[PDB]
C-alpha cells in the first residue's frame, strides 16, 4: 500500500547514506565527493540545505545521528582510518575528537542506546571492534576506549539492542564480508557479563554460511523476545529467546529469495513492524506481518 | 482499577514507558501531559520527574513548601 | 531621579535600559544586588556549578522541561509549590490550556 514521491533536493556527487535524527526533522547525507551535508524540514515540508563541509582524506560511507538530549553529534567513518564527530554551535560545526587508533578502514560506525551514555562502536577491516565513551556530556574533546573485542574475521555491519528493559544486558552483533571457500558463522552476538565486566561471545547463527552485508535489531517496545534481521543472499530474520552468557533460543521466522540478486542494506521501524530491504535487483521491497503470523512483502519499489 | 501488585511488575511499567517514548516520538507534548495526569491519578508508585529547585544563599536550605521573606530563617 | 519617574509609570524595560548604559559607576550596580540565585538538584540535594546543566554525584540531567522533554539550557520558569518546571514558553501555553501541573502531581500551580 506504500505509494513513492520525489523529493526537491540536487546533489553533484553520489551519495552513500540517509539518517534522521530522532523525530525527522533532520537528514545527514554523505556524498562520493568527501562532502558531507544536512538538510533541515521545514514547517512547509519542504527541504532545504542548512550546511556543507568537506571530510578526511578517505570516502565516507556512513553518518549516523544521535539522541537530542545530549545534543547534536555525528559519527562518520572513512577509509582515512578514523572516526569523526561534529556538534553544532549557534550554524558552523566544529571537530571535537577524532577517535584515531584503527590500522585499517573502519567500515561502520553506530550509537549506543540512550540509557547508558554516549558510548559509539567501531570496527575496521583489522577484525577488532572498540568501544568508544564519554564521561563527560560537558566536553566532548575526550573520549575513552574501554573494551577491544577480536573478532578472527572481517566486519560488514553491527548493530545495538535498542531494548531498554533491566533484564536485557548490552548486547552486539557483528558480522563479516568474508567470500573464504570455508564455510564458517558471519554473525556472531556478545553480552556483557556485569560480574566479569566484559563483553563475552554469547552465541552465533551457524546457519549462516555465505557473506554477510548489513545487520540490524528490531526495536523491542516492550516484547518477549529479540528480532534480528541479516543480509544475505536472502533476507532472513530470526527471533532469541532468552532462556556466563545467557543461552538463547534461536528459530528462523522468514527466509526471502524474492530479490534474485544480494541484498545489500535491511532497516527498520520505529515499532518495528515493516522491513524495508534493497538489492542489486534495483528495487526496495518491504515486508509485513499478516494474521497468520507470516512475513509476506507489502510493497516492490523502484 | 489495578491493585497495587500488578502495576508493580516490571513488565506493566515497561509498556507505559515505552508508549510515552513513543508519543515523544510524535511531539504530541500536550497528549502525554494528560496522560501523565491520567496515570498519576490511577497509580501511586509513579514518582514524576526529578527537576531542580532553588535554595538560599543564608539558610542553605529550600523554599518549596512575610511572602517576601523566606520561611527557613 | 529620571529612574524614579520612570519606575512610577511601571516602565521597567527602559529603566532597567537606562541601569545599564548608566555612564557611572554608583548606578550601573543596583541590578548587581542579590539578583542569582543558587540553583539544587531534587535528588542529590546538592549544589550544581555555575555553568552546566548535569549533576555531579546523580549523572541526571536536571535541565528538563516537563513539556517536550528536552535539555533546558537558558529561561527555566519554577513552581513553589511543586518544584516543577520547565521552558518558559512552553509553561505559558500549558498553564493557558489547563491548570495542571504538567509533570504530573494533584497540584493547581496557580489554583485557577
Ligand atoms: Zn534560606
Ligand atoms: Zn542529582
Ligand atoms: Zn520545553
Ligand atoms: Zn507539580
Ligand atoms: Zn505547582
Amino acid at each position: 500500500m506504500f505509494v513513492a514521491r520525489s523529493i526537491a533536493a540536487d546533489h553533484k556527487d553520489l551519495i552513500h547514506d540517509v539518517s534522521f535524527d530522532f523525530h525527522g526533522r533532520r537528514m545527514a547525507t554523505c556524498s562520493s565527493d568527501q562532502s558531507v551535508k544536512v538538510w533541515d524540514k521545514s514547517e512547509s515540508g519542504d527541504w532545504h540545505c542548512t550546511a556543507s563541509w568537506k571530510t578526511h582524506s578517505g570516502s565516507v560511507w556512513r553518518v549516523t545521528w544521535a539522541h537530542p538530549e545530549f545534543g547534536q553529534v555525528l559519527a562518520s567513518c572513512s577509509f582515512d582510518r578514523t572516526a569523526a564527530v561534529w556538534e553544532e554551535i549557534v550554524s558552523h560545526w566544529v571537530k571535537r575528537t577524532t577517535l584515531v587508533d584503527s590500522r585499517t578502514s573502519v567500515t561502520d560506525v553506530k550509537f549506543a542506546p540512550k540509557h547508558m551514555g554516549l558510548m559509539l562502536a567501531t570496527c575496521s577491516a583489522d577484525g577488532i571492534v572498540r568501544i568508544y565513551e564519554a564521561p563527560d556530556v560537558m566536553n566532548l574533546s575526550q573520549w575513552s576506549l574501554q573494551h577491544e573485542i577480536s573478532c578472527k574475521l572481517s566486519c560488514s555491519c553491527i548493530s545495538w539492542n535498542p531494548s531498554s528493559s533491566r533484564a536485557h544486558s548490552p548486547m552486539i552483533a557483528v558480522g563479516s564480508d568474508d567470500s573464504s571457500p570455508n564455510a564458517m558463522a558471519k554473525v556472531q552476538i556478545f553480552e556483557y557479563n556485569e560480574n566479569t565486566r566484559k563483553y563475552a561471545k554469547a552465541e552465533t547463527l551457524m546457519t549462516v554460511t555465505d557473506p554477510v552485508h548489513d545487520i540490524a535489531f528490531a526495536p523491542n517496545l516492550g516484547r518477549s523476545f529479540h528480532i534480528l534481521a541479516i543480509a544475505t543472499k536472502d533476507v532472513r530474520i530470526f527471533t532469541l529467546k532468552p532462556v556466563g552468557p545467557t543461552k538463547f533460543e534461536i528459530h528462523i521466522v522468514a527466509q526471502f529469495d524474492n530479490h534474485n540478486s544480494q541484498v545489500w542494506r535491511v532497516s527498520w521501524n520505529i515499532t518495528g513492524t515493516v522491513l524495508a530491504s534493497s538489492g542489486d535487483d534495483g528495487c526496495v521491497r518491504l515486508w509485513k506481518a499478516n494474521y497468520m503470523d507470516n512475513w509476506k512483502c507489502t510493497g516492490i519499489l523502484k | 482499577g489495578s491493585p497495587l501488585d500488578v502495576l508493580k511488575d516490571e513488565r506493566v511499567q515497561y509498556w507505559i514507558e515505552n508508549y510515552r517514548n513513543l508519543l515523544d516520538a510524535w511531539r504530541f507534548w500536550h497528549k502525554r501531559a494528560e496522560f501523565d495526569i491520567h496515570r498519576s491519578k490511577l497509580d501511586p508508585s509513579s514518582k514524576p520527574l526529578a527537576q531542580v529547585f532553588v535554595s538560599c544563599n543564608f539558610c542553605g536550605k529550600s523554599i518549596s513548601y512575610k511572602v517576601t521573606s523566606c520561611p527557613g530563617c | 531621579s529620571y529612574i524614579d519617574l520612570l519606575q512610577r509609570f511601571r516602565l521597567w524595560n527602559v529603566s532597567n535600559e537606562v541601569v545599564k548604559l548608566s555612564t557611572s559607576r554608583a548606578v550601573s550596580c543596583l541590578n548587581q544586588a542579590s539578583t542569582t540565585l543558587h540553583v539544587n538538584c531534587s535528588h542529590c540535594k546538592r549544589p550544581m556549578s555555575s555553568r552546566g546543566w548535569v549533576c555531579d554525584r546523580c549523572h541526571r540531567c536536571a535541565s528538563m522541561c516537563a513539556v517536550c522533554h528536552h535539555v533546558v539550557k537558558g529561561l527555566f520558569v519554577w513552581c513553589q509549590g511543586c518544584s516543577h518546571g520547565g521552558h518558559l514558553q512552553h509553561i505559558m501555553k500549558w498553564l493557558e490550556g489547563s491548570s495542571h501541573c504538567p509533570a504530573g502531581c494533584g497540584h493547581l500551580c496557580e489554583y485557577s
